[PDB]
């Protein structure tokens, strides 16, 4: 059997389907992953220009699908008029993480003020001194110009943005587990759900969220001179004892009750629902799927911290090709020609290979998400005597 | 003071191993395909994710050479002789986990597309595969991230 | 949300009820 | 910024009422609709706070020599 | 042909033992070469008639091995065909043996090289 | 100092690595899309997208191979082993970048010239595949922008 | 001086040579597991587990790579030749025997794979044949991170 | 004092790589010009144009070359290695995608030929090819002038 | 001096000959072991030879990595560039023994494997002759030993 | 037996080893650079001619 499908749902329907299937009673993320995944693909990368535009060809092609319906579509295009919803629903999310990201059409542009970020103070110093820049006002709507988008700055940014990409699959693992259990009460079981998928959640889960945590006390204390690295510094050291750097006065002990109870659910991860199906009368593929599992997280997260840092370096590449055509160009048509030239690589460079790339890399980590989750396929498609050619 | 030539050697022998990987990798995918072709129309969706993994190789690659040019200041922390040498270490880790990655990846691949024709329902094996062998990048890229952490403290 | 049904239809109308459900149809 | 938050809560708010008004005819319906706000309102509030986090204190400012 | 075979692993193990002792030997035939005396041309006289010595050895107990494994797998083959034909098999297997023990016995005289301080 | 030995080789390994692997990428294309064209002359003119391809990876070697020739100034520049280091690794990466780029674009194109016969469909699927190609040699060739970028410290 | 430099790099090499042999092994893995699938795809399901355990292989040989790097500490002690050649040796030993395990296993699960679509029994055995081979692996693991502890050179 | 060493060996070995890759071109294009006329001698007549094509490219390398060694004068200015580095560069690259060039365009001239024997199209198909192989010799040229350029730049 | 990263570098050497040798041995009979259960699975189950002497290899060069490393304890002995190059030399020696040894048995096992699915007597033939290359390989694990004694002096 | 005789000339090869190593000993000829390359060179190119004659 299939949940009905409207004309959004469609799309979903159809990922799940790709997802393999599942039962009736289990439950199907289809109509979550709807919004998931392209709010994962707006974090993955997003160009405010050329996404907009992107955005406004689909709405047209969505207005115009009277005739689309009667011209019918040549293979992408066919897959296109399905998923206009789903790419229309990607590009808004989109929309929004290109402002977040200030990067409008490929550029940082000024929020409210005249220049969203400036130096406060250092009017005779360079950028690079020991006062260097202050952002005495920071950007409300995006991250600061200057402490994101100028030239010294994309280190510290990059690693800030993989530090926060961490954090965001630590959120969809979690949504992951909370998924498992809600189908767990779903599924019914008197304590089979207890003694499986609440030792297999929450371990990880509480794993990551230690250096999800640290992070947050990080960002509260400040530190400087580690960057982002303070957390790697921090667990470089599973032994006990040492843990100065610690924000938190008990960081130190609690982290080691904390790996003590790790390591005390991991067996609890494999050994109760054998033992209780033992006693009323699989676990070899889940032991060391917890570990394989949250390996592939730090994968996805570090994937969309590598997507989002391509992406900048492409915009970054097309407005120098535009800077250099424009400065070089007294005459109109050398301005013109060049103009032109930066235009269409940018839109090939952009519209088509980056973007086809990060939504194949999201689709890919919506399907590890997922089937972490749940639904483990093991089903098939609503079968009705529908005539193919009437419907 | 010699350092720095090292370091930029690494930062871009990273990111030529990985682009070469990369692109072995690819090769092998695309003639499987196009081997996988016109007996299997409809399996471009598959076809298409070892494309994907590739490019998610090449782009972990372009990654990890952007953080070690970032690590590259010798303005502040004079790179002295560790900074080059580490610089070095870790764009031949990066590198040499892209190429295998890229390997295994056009491989398997070239086995998917094959098994693409006959039996679609190994799909989610073949994508399944396909991300076991990506894990393998991925750990290079952390390792990577790993070494160039340590660069910091060899300053003094 | 769906389950199995059996029944007993005669040809005659069973053809009627089968074009009915040719376009769309429910089992 | 708590107001920030707080105009974020807002925004929710007021999808939620427009979804309601929208399709209080199918609960489920309605129901699909307020976890869709709710996914869009947890994403948009995410992305806020790691961009406030990052401004919370800068580490090092940016160098930017002709 | 197992028991010819096994003939050509008697003569194999008869080899390594040739090994064995030649080892506990250059153990024994080390010269005083003290760690601060290890700079004279004595030594390094020493050190080269010690290299000859185990060149000389091991190189001609691989070559005699190998042939011998050669001859026992030739030797074998021909006892599964003939079943009259086996003293001839184990004439080559004995002298492949005669061949081992001789870059022995030429480890032996060797053993007395050493002239270092 | 010794920056000319290192700058120099830079440059001419550069466009050597990277003529080399678009010639031999060129030439497979070429036996692939003349295999089409015996096949069927709409073949031959669908086939131009790897000739495209190889061309587009050459000029990305030719431009970073002139980028770093332009970056050379002795009288501005002092001698510095990490100016010509720079280079070096700039000319090293684009190279090897071109070559790879070069043998997996070949492979592609003899394979897309096979589909192309085989069906249309396969060859305009395949031309995603040549465009990531493309796109991976672009990625090589823009890290190679930072690459000489990096030059800047050194005067 | 830059003697632990040289045993940074080992460590890095240890990584390198472990993934390579990983991706051999998952690569011969793939290969059986794609034939298996063709045959019949319930024996795909249950062919996934030599894949799993060239993971592991690889995860291992990260970890070791990661040990290594913690052990590089300058405020531990001042340059120091040993420190550079015990870890560039544990490194190296330590990858080699990660790569030949690697190859082997992987040459096993290729064997395997095919094996089992025919006869399901033998299964068991090859199973147990390739727990052998990633415990081989993991001794060298262990070997290595011996030399690793191994820190206290001097003094 | 040893950049006229350098400098002369790059003009030497530009010359010495364009005449093998001239060479293979021209012994793959009479390769097929003997199979065409074979075919039909009054085809053969067009046959030519690939090896006219590989000649062209071969003789703007040598030219190339002999123009890069004419600009050392040692009377011109006084000893500087870095004009002998630059010289040495460009006869390097000018060489290398000469000698690639030529043995792409003989390989794609002897697959064309075959094609117009089957074909008529299937010529102006190889002269498209052809055309798009001799990017990598402009390439090689403007590379050599660059650092020819590079080398007065000297100071 | 140097002579401690002479000593690191035999060590390290010998592990890593002795775990490809074993490797190669392992792979060759496991290989064999697996082509031959193909006609009858009920001999394949009595074929653990090919895993027994695997693990005997690799258990030989663990112990013999373990005690190469325990005698390079700078506290105890200052030791020399002699003594570390005496070390390292002779370890290096006994990990190349073991690998040719394993190389060599897992050789003869892959063709053994099939000639225990040929018979019973040419399965136990295969036994005796494994047992004879593990009996070398124990030699070569003894002269390492004896070496890595030598070393202490 | 031609194999014995084959094996017996490999036995006088060890005996003629055996008469070097006796006279092995240094100190009664102090040899140079020349002495020694001429041992080494008429050794190889006797040990050439051998390996060629028991091929």
């Amino acid at each position: 059997t299939y949940f009905r499908t409207n004309k959004f749902t469609s799309a979903f329907q159809e990922i799940v389907d790709a997802y393999g299937v599942a039962k009736y009673r289990e439950a199907n993320p289809g109509v979550f992953t709807i919004v998931t995944f392209p709010f994962l693909f707006a974090v993955m990368f997003g160009d405010w220009g050329h996404g907009i535009c992107l955005l406004l060809g689909t709405l047209v092609l969505i207005v115009r699908e009277k005739k689309l319906a009667s011209q019918k579509l040549d293979d992408i295009t066919d897959m296109t008029f399905g998923g206009r919803y789903v790419i229309l629903m990607m590009a808004l999310f989109s929309i929004y993480t290109g402002l977040i990201y200030n990067e409008f059409f490929s550029v940082p542009f000024e929020i409210f003020s005249h220049s969203a970020y400036a130096c406060r103070d250092l009017s005779c110093s360079e950028a690079t001194t020991v006062g260097l820049i202050k952002v005495r006002d920071t950007y409300p709507f995006g991250v600061d110009p200057v402490w994101h988008g100028s030239r010294s700055e994309l280190p510290f940014l990059n690693s800030l943005k993989m530090k926060m990409s961490i954090l965001l699959g630590v959120a969809q693992m979690n949504l992951g587990i909370i998924l498992s259990y809600f189908n767990a009460t779903f599924f019914r079981i008197g304590v089979n759900i207890w003694c499986q998928f609440i030792p297999q959640i929450i371990f990880l889960n509480s794993l990551f969220g230690y250096l999800s945590l640290l992070i947050i006390l990080k960002w509260i204390t400040g530190s400087q001179a580690d960057l982002y690295h303070v957390m790697i510094y921090m667990f470089l050291s599973p032994t006990d004892e040492l843990g100065d750097n610690q924000l938190f006065p008990g960081q130190k002990t609690a982290q080691l009750v904390l790996l003590l109870l790790a390591f005390v659910s991991v067996p609890w991860m494999l050994l109760p629902k054998p033992f209780i199906l033992k006693m009323q009368h699989h676990q070899m593929i889940h032991t060391i799927e917890f570990v394989l599992g949250a390996v592939s997280n730090t994968a996805s997260y570090l994937r969309l911290w590598a997507l989002s840092l391509a992406h900048s370096e492409l915009s970054s590449v097309f407005y120098e090709k535009v800077l250099l055509l424009a400065w070089g160009y007294n005459n109109i048509l050398i301005l013109i020609v060049g103009i032109i030239v930066f235009i269409f690589a940018t839109v090939g460079v952009l519209l088509v290979m980056e973007t086809l790339s990060a939504f194949l890399h999201a689709l890919r980590l919506h399907w590890v998400e997922f089937q972490n989750k749940f639904y483990e396929g093991d089903g098939y498609k609503f079968s009705p005597f529908s005539f193919a050619l009437l419907d | 003071e010699t350092a720095p030539f090292f370091g930029f050697l690494g930062a871009a022998a990273a990111l030529v191993f990985s682009c070469m990987g990369a692109a072995y990798g690819t090769a092998k995918s695309g003639v499987g395909v196009a081997s996988m072709g016109v007996m299997r129309p409809e399996l471009v969706m598959k076809s298409i994710v070892p494309v994907v993994m590739a490019g998610v190789l090449g782009i972990y690659g372009l990654i990890i050479a952007v953080i070690i040019s970032t690590g590259i200041n010798p303005k502040a922390k004079s790179y002295y002789l560790f900074d080059g040498y580490a610089h070095l270490s870790s764009g031949l880790a990066c590198g040499l986990a892209g190429l295998s990655a890229g390997m295994a990846i056009g491989i398997v691949g070239d086995a998917g597309v094959r098994a693409n024709a006959q039996q679609p329902k190994l799909f989610v094996g073949m994508i399944l595969i396909l991300i076991f062998a990506e894990a393998l990048a991925l750990y290079g890229l952390i390792v990577g991230i790993i070494l160039s952490s340590r660069a910091g403290q060899s300053r003094a | 949300p769906m389950q199995l049904v059996q029944i007993i239809i005669p040809i005659e109308s069973a053809h009627l009820t089968v074009s009915y459900l040719g376009e769309l149809g429910l089992l | 910024f708590l107001v920030t938050t707080l105009v974020f809560l807002v925004i929710g708010i007021i999808a939620s009422l427009c979804t309601r008004i929208c399709c209080n005819r199918g609960p489920s319906t309605n129901l699909l609709h307020l976890t869709l706000v709710i996914t869009a309102t947890v994403s948009c509030w995410m992305m806020w706070a790691i961009v406030y986090l990052a401004q919370m204190k800068p580490l090092i400012v940016p160098i930017l020599s002709e | 042909i197992t028991s010819k075979n096994l003939i050509s692993v008697i003569f194999c193990e008869a080899v390594a033992i040739y090994g064995v002792i030649v080892a506990i030997i250059l153990q024994t035939k080390l010269e005083s070469v003290p760690a601060s005396q290890i700079y004279a041309p004595e030594s390094l006289r020493a050190g080269y008639a010690i290299f000859a010595s185990g060149i000389i050895v091991g190189f001609a107990n691989l070559v005699c091995g190998l042939c011998v494994g050669i001859i026992g797998s030739s030797c074998a083959l021909s006892d599964a065909q003939n079943s009259s034909l086996f003293v001839k098999i184990l004439v080559i297997e004995i002298f492949g043996s005669a061949l081992g023990l001789f870059g022995v016995i030429v480890g032996i005289i060797m053993s007395a090289q050493a002239s270092w301080p």
